[PDB]
C-alpha cells in the first residue's frame, strides 16, 4: 500500500544488508524460504501460493560480497535478478570506481531498480546505504544516486551512511574518497545519516556487554536503528511518522541536512532485568554523548532540530514530561530561532530479539536522530587530513590515471569549505 | 429535519472522528454493522440528523474521511466500526503527507479538492434540510491545516448559508509534535478567520492536565483523551436531536456568543468529571455542576481566563432538571466575579436545557465561552514564528512548493491585527 | 562586565527554578494524585479487602 | 442547623478521632459503608450539625485530617470506619514526624497550613450555618503542638466569632515518652491561651488510673483509653444533636464557666463508670451518677482538685428523669462541700438534661470543671521547664529553624503569669 526500496551498496551495505533483513524477516515472521508457518506489503511482494519476495537490490563489483549471499541459509527469499555483481572490484578509488569501472555496470542495476519500482503503487522513498572509504560505495555511489536524481524527482532518496572514524582508519585513501563523495552527496541527497565505527565499538563494549565484537554485532544495532525509523511505516500508534514528514521537521538549511543517530535502552541480556527502564529513564539515556553513535561531543555545539521514536508501553504523557525535562538541562544547547525543536512518533510494536543476539527482551525503547552544529567538528578533523595529502600530492596519479580530472580536486576542496560555512553560519545567533 | 454533514481531516481528524461515531451509535442505539436494537422510541424521533438508512434497517451515518495517505483510513477500517462507513466515502492519495501546510494547500490539495466535492455533493444534496457542515482536524499538521482549509473555502463558495462549525486542535507551548507548526498554525489561521463562522480551540495539554489530575488516570492514552473531545461534539448538537424545556441549536449559540464577525473563537468545557472511584461520594447536582464549568482549571484550552476578560459565556445542561435553579445559577455566576465581565454587555451568560442526558450521567452541563484570553494563545505562536521567519531557510521547503514569501507577511498581519482587536474590546 | 554577567545568569537560574516549580508543584499534584487519593484510598481498600 | 467542623491534626488527634467518628456513627446509626441504617426517625433531625448529605443516602462527616505525614493517615484511612471520611479531606506534608515544635511551626506548618485552610474552607463555607471548631491534637509532640496551634490563630483570624473549643492531651507528670516536652508544652500555651476560647486539658496518667482502678481491665487498648475520651467530645455536642429538657450548649458552656479570658481551662469527667462483670449489680441512680462525677479519681485530668478551690462547674445528664433530682444533687453537692467552693460567686454548679441517652446506659452523666488545681499542672512544666534554658544546647535544633532564644523567656513569662492568675482569684 505504502512502498519503500532499499538500496545497499559496497561490502557494508550488502554485510548491513544480512544484518537488517534478518531482522525484518523474523520481526514479520517469515521463514527463510518465504513461507509463513499486516505490514508484508511495505517490504514484500506476494508472489502466490505464500512466498514473499523482499524489495531490495544488493550491488558490489566484486562476486565474493554478493555470493555470500547466494550460497547462504537465505539465497532462497531472495530474487536471482536483484543480486548484482561486477567482475573486479574498484580497489578504494574513487575515480575507478566512478568513471572506468562504474559505468560498466551503472545502466543494467538501473533497470532492475526501475523494473522494481513497477511493482510498487504506493512508492514514497528509497534508502541508500554507503561506505565512505570505499571505492565502490562512494565512486558508484555517486553515480547511482545522479542518475536515480533525475530518473525520478521529488521522491525522498534517504541515505545512511558509515562516516570514517575520527582516527580508526583501514584504508589510507579514505580522506580522498570522502571529500569527493560528498560533493555528489549535498546536492542529490535528501537526507543522509551518519555512524561512526570507532563509536560503536565503544558502545558495543561499554553498555553492551561484549569483550571483543565483529562486523555481524555492529550490524545488528545498525538494524535495530532502521527497525525503529521505518516501524511507523508498517505498525499502528498513536503518532505515525512518515518518510515525507522526517525530512521537512529535521532539515533547516539545504545542505545542513546531515543528522546524528542515537538508540537507547542498549544493555547486556543479564543486566537489562535489573532496571525498570521508564521513559524517563530512557529518554535521559539518549541524550548523553557516552551513547551517541558518532564519535563527536554535542556540547561543543548546538541542536537545530529532534525526533524521537518509541517502540512500546510508552505513554504520551510520560512523554511530555520526559522532553519536558530535558529543556530543563543547560547543558543541552538549542539556538534560539528554533523554539520548538521536536517531533515525537510513537509506534506499539516492541523491540524484536535475535537468536545468538546482543540485545535484551526490553518492553520500551526510544530512538533518536538530531541534526547538531557538532558534525562541524568531524568535517574540520576529515579536512585538515586531506590537505596534509594533498599538499605534497601523495596520491594523485592513482586517481588521474583512472579518467578523473585533476581540477575536481580543489572543486570537492572548495565545495566542502562552503559547506563548513554553513555550519557556522547556521550557528550564529540573532 | 436539521441534518448536518460530518467532515474528518488528516490523522488528527480521523482517530477522533471514530471515537466520536461510537459515542453516537451507543447513544442512538446503533450497532456497529449498522442497525437498530435500541431500548427507546424516542433515539428514532429525529436520528436522520447523523444518518441516513440504507433500507434493510441499516443506517450510515453522514461523514467524510479524507486524507493524503492510506495509512489512517486502513486503521479506521480494523476498528469495529470499520464497516459501518459508506466506502465510497473514503478518499485517500497516494502520496506522502508532507507535514507541509503549502505541499498539501497546493500540491495535493487540489487533486483531492474535486474529487472530495462530489463526494460532499452527494451526501449535501441527499437530505430534505441542511443546517450546516461540521470539520475535525488539527492546525499543527500538513494535511488537515492545509487541505483542510482548501475545503472551507470552497464549501463557502458554494454554501454560503450553512453553518461551517469547525473544531481545531492548536499547538502546545512547552513540547509540541511538529517543528514547522509555527508556519502551518499562522497560515491557517488567516484562511479560518475569514471562513468559518464558529471555531472551537483545544489543546493537548489541557486534556494531559484534566485527565490526570481531575480524572486521575495514570497512563492517559488518545482513547481517552479523544473520548473527552467527543463529549463536548456530541453536547452541542444535543438539542437538535432530543427535545427539552428551551431548544438551542447551533444557530442560536452563534447569534448569541458572536458579538462581531472576526471575533468568534471560542473555548470549551464539559461537567461533571469525577474520579471513577470518587465518583460515589459526590453529591451531585445543578450547583455542583456550575461550580465545575466556571472553574479556570477545566477549560479545554490552556488559556487562563483570569488573565482575559469574558464576552460572551454559554451554558447547555442535559437532564431533568430545575429551570428556577438553572437560571438562579447564571444570575450569581455573573454577579459574583463582576471583575471577569464586560460592562457594556449586561447578560453575558447564555442558557439551554435539555430533557434527555448521556449514559451513566443523570445529569451534565456544557460550556463554551468566548474571552480575550486567546490573546495569550496567538501570543506564543507569534512570537515564535517571528524567531522562525528570520530564519528564512525553512520557507525554502515552502517555496519549492510555489508559495510567495509574501503570503507568510500577509498572514502573520491579519494574525497580529486580530490580537489588538481583542485588545480594544477588553475596553 | 562579569558581575553583570552572572546577573543575567542568576536571573535565568531564577527563572529556571521557578519554570521547573510550576511543574514540581504539578508533581506535587501527582503525588497527591497517586499517595494521597489513590494510595490512601488503597489503604481504604486494604483493610476493606 | 448548628454544624461542627471536627479538625484533626498529628499522631495524637488521628488515633482519637477515628474512635469518636466511630461513636457518632452507631449513635446516629450510620453504616461504615456511610449509609443510614439506623432505627430511630429522630436520629435524622439535627444530623446536619456533624454529617452531609449526598443523593443516595451515603452521609460524610465534616472532617479535616492532618498530619506531616501519610503513615498515620494510612493507619486511619484504613481504620475500621475509614470509608465514611471524604477522600480528599486528607492533607499530609512530604516530611517526617519532627518532634521540633519550631520545625512544625515555621518549617513545614507555611507549606501544609495553606492547603489546609482552603479544605477548612471547603466544609466551612458548605453548610446553612457554623457554630464552632473542634480541635484534637497533642502539645508534648511536634506535629500536633506546632502546626496545631499555627492552624489555630489562622482560624481565629478568618472566623472570630466561632468558638475555638479544643481538646489536647497534657504532658504525663511521672514519666511521658518525648525527652524534650518541656519546650513543646511551654512554646504552645502562649499560643492556647490568647487564641482558645475553650481548652480540656486531658492527662494519661487519669485513664491509666481509672482503667486500673474502676473498669477492672488488665490489658484495655488504646481503643478503650479513646473510647473514654470519646464519651466526653459526644457528650458536650448532644445537647444539640437531640432534644432534651433544659438545652445547654457550647456558648452556654462558656459564659458561664469562663469568668475572666484568661482563666478557661477545664478539667473533664465522665459517668457511670463500672467493672464490666460488676455491672449487673450496681443501682444505678441519678445520685449514684452524682457521686462518681464529684469523686476526685474519675477525674480525666491528674490535677487533684481538692489541692485547689473550684471556680465555675457544669454536668450534663442524659435521659428521661426527674427534674427535681438533678436540681437537688447540685444543691447538695454545694453546700456540702463548701470548702473547695469561692464565697464571692454562689451557684458554682451548672446543670443540664438531655432526651435521649447513648446506647446501652439508661442515663449517663459528664462533667465539666475548672479549679486552681491546674497551677499543679502547670508548676510541674514551669519548674521543670527552668532547668531547660540554663543549659542552652537543646535550643540550636529549634535555631535551626529559625527560633530565636528570646521566645523561651516570653513563652515562660507567659505561663508563669498565668500561674499567678490562678493564684491570686483563690482569695
Ligand atoms: N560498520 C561496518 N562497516 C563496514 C562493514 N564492512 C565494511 N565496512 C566499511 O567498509 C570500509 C572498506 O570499504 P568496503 O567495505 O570494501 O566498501 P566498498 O565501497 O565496496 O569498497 P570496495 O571493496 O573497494 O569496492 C571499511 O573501512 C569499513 O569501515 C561492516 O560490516 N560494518
Ligand atoms: N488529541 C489527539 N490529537 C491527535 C491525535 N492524533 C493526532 N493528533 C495530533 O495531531 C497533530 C498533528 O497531526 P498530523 O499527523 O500532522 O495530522 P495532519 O494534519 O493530517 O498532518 C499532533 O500534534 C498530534 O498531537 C488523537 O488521536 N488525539
Ligand atoms: N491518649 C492517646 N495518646 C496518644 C495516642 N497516640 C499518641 N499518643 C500520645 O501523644 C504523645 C505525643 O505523640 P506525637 O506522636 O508527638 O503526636 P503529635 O504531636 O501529633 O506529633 C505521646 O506521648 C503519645 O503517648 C492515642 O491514640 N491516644
Ligand atoms: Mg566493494
Amino acid at each position: 500500500m505504502r512502498e519503500v526500496i532499499s538500496i545497499h551498496v559496497g561490502q557494508a551495505g550488502v554485510q548491513i544488508g544480512n544484518g537488517c533483513w534478518e531482522l525484518y524477516c523474523l520481526e514479520h515472521g517469515i521463514q527463510p524460504d518465504g513461507q509463513l508457518p499486516d505490514a508484508f506489503n511495505t517490504f514484500f511482494s506476494e508472489t502466490g501460493a505464500g512466498k514473499h519476495v523482499p524489495r531490495a537490490v544488493f550491488v558490489d563489483l566484486e562476486p565474493t560480497v554478493v555470493d555470500e549471499v547466494r550460497t547462504g541459509t537465505y539465497r532462497q527469499l531472495f530474487h536471482p535478478e536483484q543480486l548484482i555483481s561486477g567482475k573486479e572490484d574498484a580497489a578504494n578509488n574513487y575515480a575507478r570506481g566512478h568513471y572506468t569501472v562504474g559505468k560498466e555496470i551503472i545502466d543494467l542495476t538501473l533497470d532492475r531498480i526501475r523494473k522494481l519500482a513497477d511493482q510498487c503503487t504506493g512508492l514514497q522513498g528509497f534508502l541508500i546505504f554507503h561506505s565512505f572509504g570505499g571505492g565502490t560505495g562512494a565512486g558508484f555511489g555517486s553515480l547511482l544516486l545522479e542518475r536515480l536524481s533525475v530518473d525520478y524527482g521529488k521522491k525522498s532518496k534517504l541515505e545512511f551512511t558509515v562516516y570514517p572514524s575520527p582516527q580508526v582508519s583501514t584504508a589510507i585513501v579514505e580522506p580522498y574518497n570522502s571529500i569527493l563523495a560528498t560533493h555528489s552527496m549535498i546536492d542529490h541527497s535528501d537526507c543522509a545519516f551518519m555512524v561512526d565505527n570507532e563509536a560503536l565499538y565503544d558502545l558495543c563494549r561499554r553498555a553492551l556487554d561484549i569483550e571483543r565484537p565483529t562486523y555481524t554485532n555492529l550490524n545488528r544495532l545498525i538494524g535495530q536503528v532502521v527497525s525503529s525509523l521505518t516501524a511507523s511505516l508498517r505498525f499502528d500508534g498513536a503518532l505515525n511518522v512518515d518518510f515525507t514528514e522526517f525530512q521537512t521537521n529535521l532539515v533547516p538549511y539545504a545542505r545542513i541536512h546531515f543528522p546524528i543517530c542515537s538508540y537507547a535502552p542498549v544493555i547486556s541480556a543479564e543486566k537489562a532485568y535489573h532496571e525498570q527502564l521508564s521513559v524517563a529513564e530512557i529518554t535521559n539515556s539518549l541524550f548523553e554523548p557516552a551513547n551517541m553513535m558518532v564519535k563527536c561531543d554535542p556540547r561543543h555545539g548546538k541542536y537545530m532540530a529532534c525526533t524521537l521514536l518509541y517502540r512500546g508501553d510508552v505513554v504520551p504523557k510520560d512523554v511530555s514530561a520526559a522532553v519536558a525535562t530535558i529543556k530543563t538541562k543547560r547543558t543541552i544547547q538549542f539556538v534560539d530561532w528554533c523554539p520548538t525543536g521536536f517531533k515525537m512518533g510513537i509506534n506499539y510494536q516492541p523491540p524484536t530479539v535475535v537468536p545468538g543476539g546482543d540485545l535484551a527482551k526490553v518492553q520500551r525503547a526510544v530512538c533518536m536522530l538530531a541534526n547538531t552544529t557538532a558534525i562541524a567538528e568531524a568535517w574540520s578533523r576529515l579536512d585538515h587530513k586531506f590537505d596534509l595529502m594533498y599538499a605534497k600530492r601523495a596520491f594523485v596519479h592513482w586517481y588521474v590515471g583512472e579518467g578523473m580530472e585533476e581540477a575536481e580536486f580543489p572543486e570537492a576542496r572548495e565545495d566542502l569549505a562552503l559547506l563548513e560555512k554553513d555550519y557556522d553560519e547556521v550557528a550564529a545567533e540573532s | 429535519v436539521r441534518e448536518i454533514v460530518h467532515i474528518q481531516a488528516g490523522q488528527c481528524g480521523n482517530q477522533i472522528g471514530a471515537k466520536f461515531w461510537e459515542v453516537i451509535s451507543d447513544e442512538h442505539g446503533i450497532d456497529p454493522t449498522g442497525s437498530y436494537h435500541g431500548d427507546s422510541d424516542l433515539q428514532l424521533e429525529r436520528i436522520n440528523v447523523y444518518y441516513n438508512e440504507a433500507t434493510g434497517g441499516k443506517y450510515v451515518p453522514r461523514a467524510i474521511l479524507v486524507d493524503l495517505e492510506p495509512g489512517t483510513m486502513d486503521s479506521v477500517r480494523a476498528g469495529q466500526f470499520g464497516q459501518l462507513f459508506r466506502p465510497d466515502n473514503f478518499v485517500f492519495g497516494q502520496s506522502g503527507a508532507g507535514n507541509n501546510w503549502a505541499k498539501g494547500y497546493y500540491t495535493e490539495g487540489q487533486e483531492l479538492c474535486e474529487s472530495i466535492l462530489d463526494v460532499i455533493r452527494k451526501e449535501a444534496e441527499s437530505c430534505d434540510c441542511l443546517q450546516g457542515f461540521q470539520l475535525v482536524h488539527s492546525l499543527g499538521g500538513g494535511t488537515g491545516a492545509g487541505l483542510g482549509t482548501l475545503l472551507l473555502n470552497k464549501l463557502r463558495e458554494e454554501y454560503p448559508d450553512r453553518i461551517l462549525s469547525t473544531y481545531s486542535i492548536v499547538p502546545s507551548p512547552k513540547v509540541s509534535d511538529t517543528v514547522v507548526e509555527p508556519y502551518n498554525c499562522t497560515l491557517s489561521v488567516h484562511q479560518l478567520v475569514e471562513s468559518a463562522d464558529e471555531v472551537f480551540c483545544i489543546d493537548n495539554e489541557a486534556l494531559y492536565d484534566i485527565c490526570f489530575r481531575t480524572l486521575k488516570l495514570t497512563t492517559p492514552t488518545y482513547g481517552d483523551l479523544n473520548h473527552l473531545v467527543s463529549m463536548v461534539m456530541s453536547g452541542t448538537t444535543c438539542a437538535l436531536r432530543f427535545p427539552g424545556q428551551l431548544n438551542s441549536d447551533l444557530r442560536k449559540l452563534a447569534v448569541n456568543l458572536v458579538p462581531f464577525p472576526r471575533l468568534h473563537f471560542f473555548i470549551v468545557g464539559f461537567a461533571p468529571l469525577t474520579s471513577r472511584g470518587s465518583q460515589q461520594y459526590r453529591a451531585l447536582t445543578v450547583p455542583e455542576l456550575t461550580s465545575q464549568l466556571f472553574d479556570n482549571k477545566n477549560m479545554m484550552a490552556a488559556c487562563d481566563p483570569r488573565r482575559g476578560v469574558y464576552l460572551t459565556a454559554s451554558a447547555h445542561f442535559r437532564g431533568r432538571m430545575s429551570s428556577k435553579e438553572v437560571d438562579e445559577q447564571m444570575l450569581n455566576i455573573q454577579a459574583r466575579n463582576t471583575s471577569y465581565f464586560v460592562e457594556w454587555i449586561p447578560s453575558n451568560v447564555k442558557s439551554a436545557i435539555c430533557d434527555i442526558p448521556p449514559r451513566g450521567l443523570k445529569m451534565a452541563a456544557t460550556f463554551i465561552g468566548n474571552t480575550t484570553a486567546f490573546r495569550e494563545l496567538f501570543t506564543r505562536v507569534d512570537s515564535q514564528f517571528q524567531k522562525m521567519y528570520a530564519r528564512r531557510a525553512f520557507i525554502h521547503w515552502y517555496v519549492n512548493e510555489g508559495l510567495e514569501t509574501v503570503e507568510f507577511d500577509e498572514a502573520r498581519s491579519n494574525m497580529t491585527d486580530l490580537i489588538q482587536e481583542y485588545e480594544m474590546y477588553e475596553t | 562586565m562579569s558581575r553583570p554577567g552572572r546577573s543575567l545568569g542568576l536571573q535565568f537560574l531564577m527563572e529556571r527554578r521557578a519554570r521547573e516549580e510550576a511543574n514540581r508543584f504539578y508533581n506535587e499534584a501527582a503525588a497527591e494524585d497517586n499517595l494521597t487519593r489513590q494510595r490512601a484510598q488503597f489503604e481504604q481498600r486494604t483493610l476493606n479487602r
